[PDB]
Parts: C-alpha cells; sequence; structure tokens
C-alpha cells in the first residue's frame, strides 16, 4: 500500500496482465489441457478459456492484482525505475509455430522470441525473491482461511504440507511456480521495458541475533588439578570451525568472561588466528573442521606453545612461544571456550 | 607546458601549481593507499570480514587514476623534477591495490578502453625501444627514450605483473586484446635477454626480473603449445576464424611465437649447460633469464598441472609434475654447486629469493638427502665468503 505505482507501469500493465494470462492458459493447454464447456479440473476442463473480457471478472481481478504485487514488489526491492526504450514497442518479432505446438484456436501463443534474451544471475535472484513473496502471500491467505501445516494433505482438517517456508518447500512445486515466474518476468523483460534493477550487493552485520543471551560456554578442569611445575600437554579437537578458544586458565577464571580478555587466562583463538591475554595479538593460522590443537605449558621455564595437526604454530616473528614469560601464581588448568 | 616548451617562454605560469601537485597530491595519495592496502581489496570477498567495503565505483575510479597518472609519467621524466621515483612508488602501490576481477566484471567502458590503451601504449613503447636499439648500435632522443624505458617502463610492467601473480587476480583482466600486447612484450623481453649490449649489461637485473613477473601474471602456458589449443581459455579458441581473418593474427602459435623455444628445448639447454659447468661470466644471460621462467612458470602452473587434478586430465592448460621438479630443481642445484667455485655473485642470492617458495613446494621426504647436501656444502665452503639463507 505504501508504494505508489508509476504512470508507465499503470498504462502498460493492462497489456502485461493480459499477456501473462495468455501465457498461463497457453502453457497449461500445451502441457495438455483441452477445451470443454463443462467445468472439470480432473478432466482438465477450463470454462475460462475465453479472453480477458469474457474471462470471469474475479479471475481478471486476480490477474491484475498479481501483476500489481509483482511490479510493486519489484519497486520495493530497490529497482531503479527508468525508461529504457520504445524500440521494443516499435518492432516486435512474432514467430511461425507448427500446428503440433499450436493450439486449437487462432490465438498467438508466443508473441515474442523468448530465447535470445538471457537473464542475468542478479536478475535471477530477484525472481527467486518474487517467488518467495508470492508463496508467502498465498500462505498468509491460507492462514486467513484457517489452514495449518500438516504432514498429510486433508482439506477436511484444513491441513496442507505445502504451508512451510519456501526454503523448506518441496522441490517440484517450488520449481514449477519458479519457472512460471521465470516466464512472466522474462516476457516482461522481452517487451524491452526492462526496469533497471538495483546492483545486488551484500554487506551486513550478518545475524548477531544468536539464540539466548549466551555467547560462549567455558569448559575447564577442576581447580584441584592445577599444575605448578613440570611440562604438560593435552589435545583439543575442533569438530567444527568457528569461534572457539583453547588454552590454559588460572583457578580464578570467570565463567561469564571471554578467555584472554583479562589476566586470568591464556588462550589461542583459531577463528581469527589470534592469541589472547589481556588483549589480542596475531599468532598462528586458522584451523578447519577436524583439526587438532595441541596445548603445551612449561611451568619451570614459564612458556606456552601450540600446535595445529602436529606442526608448531608461530608468532608474528620466528618465535615458537605463544606467551614468553608469566608468573606461576596458583597454577594452570586446561580450558576451552 | 609540453606545447610551450618549444615556445620561447620557458617561465611556466603554473609552476607553483605543478609543484603543489608533485609535493602534496601524489604523496598524500601514496600514504592513503599504503595505509589502506586491503580496504580496496575488501569488497565483501572475505578479506577484512569486519567490514571496510570498497565500492565498485571506487575501484574503477582507482583504475582510472592509475591509467591517467601512467599517461602523465609517459615520456615526462624530464619535466618531472626528479620525482619519477615517487611516481613509480605510487605506480607500485596503486598496482597492488588494483582488483582486476571486480574491475573487469563490472566497469565503465571509457575506463575499460583507457586501461587497454594504456597497456597497448606501454607495449608499443617497449617495442619501439626494441626496434631503435637493435637497428642502431651507434651512439639525444634515442638515449632519452632508452633511459625513460629503463627507468619507468620495466618497473611499471613488473609491478603490474607482480600484483597480478601474487593475487591470482588479473586472469579475467587478460581476456581479449591484452594477449596480443602480452606476446609483443614477451617477444621483446626475450629479445632483450638474448641480445648483448652495454645497456642490457647495465640492467642485467631488470630484464631478468621482469620475465619472472610476466610468466606468473600470464595465464597461458606458451611453453607447452602442443595442448594449448585444447585450453578453452585460449585466445586461439576465442578468436574463432572470422576474427582471425579480420585482425592481423598469424592463426598459428608457432607463427605468432617463433622466437620463444619449446619447454623441452629450454630444459635440454639447461641440462647441457649444467653438465658443461661454464663460468658465470661467459654466458650469464641464461641463468639470469631462463631460470626466472623455470621458477615463476612452475610456481604459477603447479595447480594447473594435470597431476594435481586426476579429474580433467590432459585438458589442463599445462603439464607439470613432481618428476619435472626433481629434474629441474636438481639441475638448479647442480648449477649452483659447480658455479659456487667460480666468480660467486649476488645472482645466486636473487635465485634463492625467487626460489624460496620452491623449497616449501618440495616435500620433506623430498628434502632429505637432497637439500641436506646443500647445507653440508654451504658450511663446508666457509672459505668462500658466500652464504645462503
Ligand atoms: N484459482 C486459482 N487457480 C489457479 N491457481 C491458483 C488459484 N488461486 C491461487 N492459485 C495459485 O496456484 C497454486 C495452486 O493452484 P491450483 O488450483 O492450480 O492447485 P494445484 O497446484 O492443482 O493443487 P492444490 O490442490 O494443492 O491447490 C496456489 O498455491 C497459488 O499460487
Amino acid at each position: 500500500s505504501q508504494i505508489v505505482l508509476p504512470p508507465h507501469l499503470e498504462r502498460i500493465r493492462e497489456k502485461l496482465a493480459e499477456n501473462i494470462h495468455e501465457l498461463w492458459v497457453m502453457n497449461k493447454i500445451e502441457l495438455g489441457w483441452q477445451y470443454g464447456p463443462v467445468r472439470d479440473d480432473n478432466k482438465r476442463q477450463h470454462p475460462c478459456l475465453v479472453e480477458f473480457s469474457k474471462l470471469p471478472e474475479q479471475e481478471r481481478n486476480y490477474n491484475l492484482q498479481m501483476s500489481l504485487e509483482t511490479l510493486k514488489t519489484l519497486l520495493a526491492l530497490g529497482c531503479h525505475v527508468g525508461i529504457s526504450d520504445e524500440h521494443a514497442e516499435d518492432k516486435v518479432k512474432k514467430m511461425k509455430l507448427p500446428k503440433n505446438y499450436q493450439l486449437t484456436s487462432g490465438y498467438k501463443p508466443a508473441p515474442m522470441d523468448l530465447s535470445f534474451i538471457k537473464l542475468t544471475p542478479s536478475q535471477e535472484a530477484m525472481v527467486d525473491k518474487l517467488a518467495e513473496n508470492a508463496h508467502n502471500v498465498w500462505a498468509r491467505d491460507r492462514i486467513r482461511q484457517g489452514w495449518t501445516y500438516g504432514i498429510q494433505q486433508d482439506v477436511k482438517n484444513r491441513r496442507n504440507p505445502r504451508l512451510v517456508p519456501y526454503t523448506l518447500l518441496d522441490d517440484r512445486t517450488k520449481k514449477s511456480n519458479k519457472d512460471s515466474l521465470r516466464e512472466a518476468v522474462r516476457t516482461l523483460l522481452g517487451y524491452g521495458y526492462n526496469l533497471e534493477a538495483p546492483d545486488q550487493d551484500h554487506a551486513a552485520r550478518a545475524e548477531v541475533c544468536s539464540g539466548t543471551g549466551e555467547r560462549f560456554r567455558i569448559f575447564r578442569a577442576e581447580k584441584t588439578y592445577a599444575v605448578k611445575a613440570g611440562r604438560w600437554y593435552f589435545e583439543f579437537e575442533t569438530v567444527t570451525a568457528g569461534d572457539m578458544r583453547v588454552g590454559w586458565s588460572r583457578p580464578g577464571c570467570q565463567p561469564d568472561q571471554e578467555l584472554g580478555s583479562d589476566e586470568r587466562a591464556f588462550a589461542f583463538d583459531g577463528f581469527k588466528a589470534q592469541r589472547w591475554h589481556q588483549g589480542n595479538e596475531h599468532y598462528g593460522r586458522s584451523w578447519q573442521a577436524g583439526d587438532v590443537v595441541g596445548c603445551m605449558v612449561d611451568m619451570n621455564e614459564h612458556t606456552m606453545m601450540f600446535t595445529l595437526n602436529g606442526e608448531i604454530l608461530l608468532d608474528d616473528s620466528g618465535s615458537e612461544l605463544a606467551f614468553k614469560d608469566f608468573d606461576v601464581g596458583d597454577g594452570f588448568i586446561p580450558v576451552c571456550s | 607546458f609540453d606545447g610551450g616548451s618549444r615556445g620561447k617562454g620557458e617561465h611556466f605560469p603554473y609552476e607553483q601549481e605543478i609543484k603543489f601537485f608533485a609535493k602534496v597530491v601524489l604523496p598524500l595519495i601514496d600514504q592513503y593507499f599504503k595505509n589502506h592496502r586491503l580496504y580496496f581489496l575488501s569488497a565483501a570477498s572475505r578479506p577484512l570480514c569486519s567490514g571496510g567495503h570498497a565500492s565498485n565505483k571506487e575501484k574503477e575510479m582507482v583504475t582510472s587514476l592509475f591509467c591517467k597518472l601512467g599517461v602523465l609519467v609517459r615520456h615526462r621524466i624530464s619535466l618531472f623534477g626528479n620525482d619519477a621515483t615517487s611516481i613509480v612508488n605510487c605506480l607500485h602501490i596503486l598496482g597492488q591495490t588494483l582488483d582486476a576481477r571486480t574491475v573487469m566484471k563490472t566497469g565503465l567502458e571509457s575506463v575499460k578502453s583507457a586501461l587497454r590503451a594504456f597497456l597497448d601504449n606501454a607495449a608499443e613503447d617497449l617495442e619501439k625501444t626494441m626496434e631503435n636499439l637493435k637497428q642502431g648500435q651507434f651512439t639525444k632522443g634515442v638515449t632519452q627514450i632508452i633511459n625513460y624505458t629503463t627507468v619507468a617502463l620495466l618497473p611499471m610492467l613488473s609491478s603490474l605483473f607482480e600484483h597480478i601473480g601474487q593475487h591470482q587476480f588479473g586472469e579475467d583482466l587478460i581476456l581479449e586484446d591484452v594477449q596480443v600486447s602480452c606476446y609483443r612484450i614477451l617477444t621483446s623481453l626475450y629479445a632483450l635477454g638474448t641480445s648483448k649490449s652495454i645497456y642490457v649489461e647495465r640492467q642485467r637485473s631488470a630484464l631478468g626480473e621482469c620475465l619472472a613477473a610476466f610468466a606468473g601474471a600470464f595465464p597461458v602456458a606458451f611453453l607447452e603449445t602442443h595442448l594449448d589449443k585444447h585450453n578453452i581459455y585460449s585466445i586461439y579458441n576465442t578468436k574463432s576464424s572470422r576474427e582471425r581473418a579480420a585482425l592481423s593474427l598469424p592463426t598459428n602459435v608457432e607463427d605468432v611465437c617463433p622466437n620463444i623455444p619449446s619447454l623441452e628445448k629450454l630444459m635440454e639447454e639447461i641440462v647441457e649447460l649444467a653438465e658443461s659447468g661454464i663460468r658465470y661470466t661467459q654466458m650469464p644471460h641464461v641463468m639470469e633469464v631462463i631460470l626466472p621462467m623455470l621458477c615463476s612458470y612452475m610456481s604459477r602452473w603447479w595447480e594447473h598441472g594435470p597431476e594435481n587434478n586426476p579429474e580433467r586430465a590432459e585438458m589442463c592448460c599445462t603439464a607439470l609434475n613432481s618428476e619435472h621438479m626433481n629434474t629441474l630443481l636438481g639441475n638448479i642445484l647442480k648449477i649452483i654447486y659447480n658455479n659456487l667455485g667460480i666468480d660467486e655473485g649476488a645472482w645466486m642470492k636473487r635465485l634463492a629469493v625467487f626460489s624460496q617458495p620452491i623449497i616449501n613446494k618440495v616435500k620433506p621426504q623430498l628434502l632429505k638427502t637432497h637439500f641436506l647436501p646443500l647445507m653440508e656444502k654451504l658450511k663446508k665452503k666457509a672459505a668462500t665468503v658466500v652464504s645462503e639463507e
């Protein structure tokens, strides 16, 4: 409702909507629908085969409103509305079609040679968004009617498995309406009035809205196992790749604070290839899924070392020591966030 | 001022403005681009995931700036008040900040043509350098164009080729009509490295380091022409036949590149001269010109070698193998071994820095008892002042 509809669109769409209805009836009758005065959907019988004027006014209304939401959604997507050329309305190429691909009546089934125009992938993604929007509109209409999702189709209980998110939607139906929308938006392109779509660029904060208020969970050994002398080793296997830190912790580490943000933990961030103690620096490289990180502490020389799949990680310099010097204090225990 | 230079009045009316340009605008450009290497590289392509997106508009403006300042440096070293060093340093930095995939994928056609024109003018500049230097061996326009070429032409092409190679960006940049110029530059640089004169004696190093960058930047294995037709990316496949007939193209790889020898031939002279063990000072040209191609060639087309991909075999652009490596790098080792005793030289330092990644490429089970001889020989030659690594 908030978007307004431009004058070029308002005087060209009537033709667009009749063209889309003609293409719809044509590809249905080509995939095998024949003519019949009696109304039957299983016997593929269409009492609305007639032109838009003799078409039921309610169905003509559905056609106009579907093209409305089509162009209005195209504008809402950020389309750089502009005039391209009147050359396509000047000259248009009608094909000669054999009787086998032809229809019974004398209608022109393919006004434009759809082939030579190839749709840009950026354009293709926007038609995917159009399919998404149309599916959502239909789904909310069903919800207004009272339909709910079910594993099995039952009109008596108003249950429909198709009432699922479009990414979860079944491939056959989604590709069918997807190719129909290909056809509609692509003939819209073929009338030469190609709306200048926005340059699709992605740059975003990218879903910081993680579940719950927890950003991390810290796993550590019991404080009684704190080591104050000797040379110690343990391994940390990364099942996935992401924001995980491993290292050694003081018995005073706080569960709610990130490892290495303060003085009570020495950690290694492999997601950013960083080492953490009262701040972050650059150390080592990044791991992948299945990588194993070996953690090494030496309490009598006060040194810490790390490995990734066996090889020892390096600092910015040639130093092999993650943390050169630290006090023994009350000891250290294995820790991972 | 180029127009008024022939004029009697040599008092340039806007000398103050041009000095402001040179002293301020160019160096601030330098500091900005050097502070921001990667912001221009960060176009949501994963570098600098924290953000710092550089717009497509920003990058074709960067490319147009590069091309226009190259136009300024064209033959204007004399007018520049010795600031050509700063000019070429900015040439470098804009070179590394270039982003060829994005600029070619989306770009404005005047900037397109400006960059193609710039590369064509540079190619024909070095071509006329070739022609005048070889037709005339007698000793000031000729020496002026020669020292302009040596000072500016080689460094800028080297910087462009280097950033292309170290990114792996620029392959789509070299898609059409860039390759004719690239073959012209290839034939020209090969002719410089093959001919002998006091000039190429002066720039021993420049003409031995430009070829290495060109090999890395250039995406077509011109050495292995036997399967070059079968690469789809090949301009030979791209140009159909009608475009051959329209353009001035010999339609044959052997016809368009007759000077450059075959890869097997380079290899067999490398073997012959290694077993010969001649002194560095009878024929330095080979181990300063062919060897950079070995290092850079193989470094660029490992992954393009069929060995790495059993799928898609023999329709890769090249043909590379660990056995090639165990032959050629061992050949390098024999060369350095037998010539350590004679005349030494910093050229071995240059080869070491070029081949620093090659030892990483070679497997550890291929280091043992192969490079360990290098360690024992280098420590045994304490009498020789030369040390490596
Ligand atoms: N009156 C209508 N005629 C045709 N298609 C419609 C109609 N109303 C909506 N549509 C669109 O077509 C889809 C299904 O319409 P149609 O009557 O052809 O059903 P179908 O695919 O045969 O199956 P179903 O029985 O599951 O609805 C709807 O989801 C909607 O996108």
